[PDB]
RNA sequence: GAUGAUG
RNA sequence: UAAUUGCGAUAACGAACGAGACCUUAACCUACUAAAUAGUGGUGCUAGCAUUUGCUGGUUAUCCACUUCUUAGAGGGACUA
RNA sequence: GACGGAGCCAGCGAGUCUAACCUUGGCCGAGAGGUCUUGGUAAUCUUGUGAAACUCCGUCGUGCUGGGGAUAGAGCAUUGUAAUUAUUGCUCUUCAACGAGGAAUUCCUAGUAAGCGCAAGUCAUCAGCUUGCGUUGAUUACGUCCCUGCCCUUUGUACACACC
């Protein structure tokens, strides 16, 4: 299956009962000007590149 | 007298003293050639300050090092600091400023420890454990 | 041209004045791996000699990303108690292992190590989530730095477990592990584990 | 008699156990804490 | 150019001198070379039963050349090791005093060492000639 | 955290209200002035006092500081 | 802190009354301004000297000699 | 006339009054002397449990007594040597003078 | 917004 | 903010103990005062290899100098400038 | 990785009066140890405490095997009036469980965890313990209030021995 790439443009906060899940907003490389918010599992900064296995799943917040 | 310079380097308790003077290109550590330094795998740590700036600079000089303290690994890092420091102090006193600056730029851009010592030192033990932070095991039943 | 001194420096050790080679055999100009996401977290642009630097990387959050990758693979072989420390064995085991890769594949050995990293970092993982104590799994994305971290751990855990109670040496089992993973072969411990994590993740979206 | 636990006693309290002999103090650990300031052992680090 | 013992790696020199003395055959060997083990810390006698005594002599020869003086005690310290002690942990244990005394008495009878003021043994003018001569050969064999 | 205690806040305030014409933005100059204008018991506390006095001096250049 | 050692004296005694022993402890904080040897004030005491009045001058002048 | 005057005390302040007295006194008699050689401080440590009865968390305590030693060498006539040995007696400082 | 009795 | 640490607000105003300051120790100083019971260099005597003025040792009964490394006393340095 | 021969490097300490301490060096002995001398009341000598892990070159080769050294037999020594219920050290022989460990549970954020050994405390002899010391030196967060608790405010209470 295809895989799409996106670029973190902001880090919103932290979630999970124990803080191991940061929340980010991203900008897709191809077809930019589409942004999605989703959760990540390890340390992360601005300008990082994330490989998204499925593009269209916007992620919920525990608070 | 012939031009001379004395410098030193340290890592943990290891210390090495490098006497440097105008000569023919000798580089001996502990009264032996630099080619016989042990442990073998880390020979290129001692060779590094020479290679990085070319062997040319070392042709007109004699360098004699001596090491004490620490252990097998920490001594090697003391030697490499002394050799780099000796060359910079020699160019300070007997060549010119520019040469010292450009030399220093090469040494620093590769590895800072070649010239500035490592500030880390060991932590004391604290009663109640086998180490500075570790503790004995606790039990409740 | 070669220079001679009062102390002779062998000719095997004099060509390096033009370019730094790892273990004085392998070059760095030709190492580049195409995973666009992982460039800023694999360090192959500062050539070094001996893979024994003694740097400080545990004082700030992301300083470890600047450590050259060969040394971060060395670090992970010093494991399971009786081998903690003993970095001089790790440097020797990686000197042998890089050598075996070149013989077995006629290819740059460092570039093979890089490819093994970029084909093992799982892309999607799962997290425990619940309320009041009852829990379940939920899918999340995995960050670039952690992709490299969990890559190295898998490559060296499999190589350590494959050699234990075996006739083959550690430098060999690690050599086989790195060769297969970079090929994308399901024989590797690293690749099989990756697919187990990503299969679970898809089922818990 | 020439040796052992019976050959040594705290010079202050006649106690037999806990005696410290370093530097020829021969004072039981309890009494040492009491007399430490006068003897010249202070608490620094 | 000249050559000194310090200009050749220790591993090469020790084997070179040990061979030379084995061919030459006038070094006195104490007879118990098959029974004794080199220290109380060890559990098996040397594996190279033929040539272990010759190797020990070479090591002591170089050892004196580097430094002022030594004594049988200093060599026991240097050739000790980690005693197993079984269930209990390790501890440094000194080496065999008999063996190290009879390699120093042997080395005197060959003329490589002499007693010195301030105690212990010491290199002799003849000792320095032999070791230095063999170092230059070992370099020549670098081809 | 680099918060400064009331001993530092008030000793620094007490020097500006008496020695504005003699104080400057230089830390090294202010540091030496506080040897001749005050009696302080330690190098550490003296350095901190002179440091915060310098800090307030920059503030006054921008405008009136409260209090 | 350290000033305890400098400026505090202490003592303790046993009183064998008929009901049983009862102890006393006396603490005296000497006044540091009267110290003859050692620090003359607590560590956190800062003293600021009151400067003299200094009037503006009228016009530039010179003096000869 | 060679002499070696040594000093040992647990408190530096008194010991620098004595030493500074000796050297400044010798230079006004223009004698020849070595400098005040300061040997390494030797510290004495005693470690002990605070608790007098064995109960409670294992809390350990350490004490320290410090010893500072110094010596000077003098080559001076005996008459001046006599009064030198006599002056600079101070509580808490110990002095020994050896000839030849 | 799963479970959790007693001294 | 590590801190009842501060900025402030204010029916409260000015204070005291605790935290901080303070002390001990670990890091730096080719800058002061010195030092063979610590060091290094040179020079008398001397062993070996080569011998163009070279490489490595011995001699603490040779003597001279010096303080980079080692020791301490008195000070400098960081205050997030 | 075990074993063998070589390589070869610390820091913190302690040491002799109403007296026997720390011991270089020489010689005998497989070894422990024995004997004759010597320096140190100590930056002077023991002591560069030539320590262990460690590197190199070899022998063995996935075999409860040269991994493992418990439990036993026999002999030679040291401390002590006295060692039997072996004080401890040496030598040969005997050569068990143990194949990485269930529910549970401890410690830890860098010269730190962990591996390695040394001096000191007790001490005639006896450390597998404790207090410090150095040598080799990673992996993983740079967060959260889910479990265990802590500090401040608001709120309910039939609790005051105070949610046991």
């Amino acid at each position: 299956t295809p895989v799409t790439l996106a670029k973190v443009i902001k880090v919103l906060g932290r979630t999970g009962s124990r803080g191991g899940v940061t929340q980010v907003r991203v900008e897709f490389l191809e077809d930019t000007s589409r942004t999605i918010v989703r959760n990540v599992k390890g340390p992360v900064r601005e300008n990082d590149i994330l490989v998204l296995m499925e593009s269209e799943r916007e992620a919920r917040r525990l608070r | 007298a012939v031009p001379s310079v004395q410098t030193f380097g340290k890592k943990k308790s290891a210390t090495a003293v490098a006497h440097v003077k105008a000569g023919k290109g000798l580089i001996k550590v502990n009264g032996s050639p630099i080619t016989l330094v042990e442990p073998e795998i880390l020979r290129f740590k001692v060779y590094e300050p020479l290679l990085l700036v070319g062997l040319d600079k070392f042709s007109n000089i004699d360098i004699r090092v001596r090491v004490t303290g620490g252990g097998h690994v920490s001594q090697v890092y003391a030697i490499r600091q002394a050799i780099a420091k000796g060359l910079v102090a020699y160019h300070q006193k007997y060549v010119d400023e520019q040469s010292k600056n450009e030399l220093k730029k090469a040494f620093t851009s590769y590895d800072r420890t070649l010239l500035i010592a490592d500030s880390r030192r060991p932590e004391p033990k604290k009663f109640g454990g086998k180490g500075a932070r570790s503790r004995f095991q606790k039990s409740y039943r | 041209t070669p220079v001679v001194l009062a102390t002779p420096i062998p000719e095997e050790v004099q060509q390096a004045q033009t370019e730094i080679k790892l273990f004085n055999k392998w070059s760095f100009e030709e190492v580049e791996v195409k995973d666009a996401s992982l460039v800023d977290y694999v360090q192959v642009r500062q050539p070094i000699f001996v893979a024994h630097t003694a740097g400080r990387y545990a004082n700030k959050r992301f300083r470890k990303a600047q450590c050259p990758i060969i040394e971060r693979l060395t670090n992970s072989l010093m494991m399971n108690g009786r081998n903690n420390g003993k970095k001089l064995k790790a440097v020797r085991i990686i000197k042998h292992t890089l050598d075996i890769i070149n013989v077995l594949t006629d290819q740059n050995p460092i570039q093979v190590v890089v490819d093994a990293i970029t084909n093992t970092g799982p892309r999607e993982d799962t997290t425990r989530v619940g309320g009041g104590g009852a829990a379940r799994r939920q899918a999340v994305d995995v960050s670039p730095l952690r992709r490299v971290n969990q890559a190295i751990a898998l490559l060296t855990i499999g190589a350590r477990e494959a050699a234990f109670r075996n006739i083959k040496t550690i430098a060999e089992t690690l050599a086989e592990e790195l060769i297969n993973a970079a090929k994308g072969s399901s024989t590797s411990y690293a690749i099989k584990k990756k697919d187990e994590l990503e299969r679970v993740a898809k089922s818990n979206r | 008699r020439r040796y052992g636990k019976g050959s040594r006693q705290c010079r202050v309290c006649s106690s037999h156990t806990g005696l410290i002999r370093k530097y020829g103090l021969n004072i039981c650990r309890q009494c040492f804490r009491e007399k430490a300031n006068d003897i010249g052992f202070n608490k620094f680090r | 150019p000249g050559v000194s013992v310090r200009d050749v790696a220790a591993q090469d020199f020790i084997n070179a001198y040990a061979s030379f003395l084995q061919r030459q055959g006038k070094l006195e060997v104490p007879g118990y070379v098959d029974i004794v083990k080199t220290s109380s810390g060890n559990e098996m006698p040397p594996q190279d039963a033929e040539g272990w005594f010759y190797k020990r002599a070479a090591s002591v020869a170089r050892h004196i050349y580097m430094r002022k003086q030594v004594g049988v005690g200093k060599l026991n310290k240097l050739y000790g090791g980690a005693k197993s002690r079984g269930v209990r942990p390790y501890k440094h244990i000194d080496a065999s005093g008999s063996i190290n005394r009879k390699v120093l008495q042997a080395l005197e009878k060959i003329g490589i060492v002499e007693i010195s003021p301030k105690g212990g043994r010491r290199i002799s003018e003849n000792g320095q000639r032999d070791l230095d001569r063999i170092a230059a050969q070992t370099l020549e064999e670098d081809e | 955290g680099r918060v400064r205690t009331k001993t530092v806040k008030r000793a620094s305030k007490a020097l500006i209200e008496r020695y504005y014409p003699k104080l400057t933005l230089d830390f090294q100059t202010n540091k030496r002035l506080c040897d001749e204008i005050a009696t302080i018991q330690s190098k550490r506390l003296r350095n901190k006092i002179a440091g915060y006095t310098t800090h307030l001096m920059k503030r006054i250049q921008k405008g009136p500081v409260r209090g | 802190g350290q000033p305890v050692n400098d400026f505090i004296d202490t003592a303790t005694r046993h009183v064998l009354m008929r009901q049983g022993v009862l102890g006393i402890k006396v603490k005296i904080m000497r006044d540091p301004a009267k110290s003859r040897t050692g620090p003359k004030a607590l560590p956190d005491a800062v003293t600021i000297i009151e400067p003299k009045e200094e009037e503006p001058i009228l016009a530039p002048s010179v003096k000869d000699y | 006339i060679k002499i070696r005057i040594t000093l040992t005390s647990t408190k530096v302040k008194q010991l620098e009054n004595v030493s500074s007295n000796i050297v400044k006194n010798a230079e006004q008699h223009n004698l020849v002397k070595k400098g005040p050689v300061r040997l390494p401080t030797k510290v004495l440590k005693i470690s002990t449990r605070k608790t007098p009865n064995g109960e409670g968390s294992k809390t350990w305590e350490t004490y320290e007594m410090r010893i500072h030693k110094r010596y000077i060498d003098l080559e001076a006539p005996v008459q001046i040597v006599k009064r030198i040995t006599q002056i600079t007696i101070e509580p808490g400082v110990d002095v020994e003078v050896v000839v030849a």
